[PDB]
């Protein structure tokens, strides 16, 4: 079954650009680090992720 | 020395977010079904009962036409 891969995979690419807005990089972004994380969110993130879920 | 200003949820709350599965029924019964495929099956044989009679007629009147035109 073909079709749904193409289906999720233009979620996964927003998915991404959710990463690379966090960090700059879509995949290996490492953000996340032993004393927390490397920096705060930008300042309209966490709307876009609501409209995504 | 403004206000501190990070990314936060807005006042309040966000609207709540779906999660649960959403299959709807969305179909006709089998009885109906059925029915419907046996009318159609009834209809397709009168109308073909008809038609291979008249055939047959049509095929009998040309062989009466190659027995006139025989001898």
């Amino acid at each position: 079954a073909m079709t749904p891969f193409f289906w999720m995979f233009e979620e996964r690419e927003k998915m991404f650009e959710f990463y690379e807005r966090v960090s700059g990089a879509r995949m290996h972004a490492a953000y996340i680090r032993p004393g927390g994380v490397h920096q705060d969110l930008p300042l309209g993130l966490l709307d876009d992720i609501y409209e995504f879920s | 020395a403004s206000k501190v200003k990070q990314d936060m949820p807005p006042p309040g709350g966000y609207g709540p977010i779906d999660y649960k599965r959403n299959l709807p029924r969305r179909g006709l019964s089998g009885y109906s079904m059925f029915a419907v495929g046996i009318g159609t099956l009834l209809f397709g044989y009168w109308s073909m009962m008809k038609w291979n009679r008249e055939r047959r007629r049509l095929q009998i009147e040309d062989f009466e036409a190659r027995i006139a035109l025989m001898p």
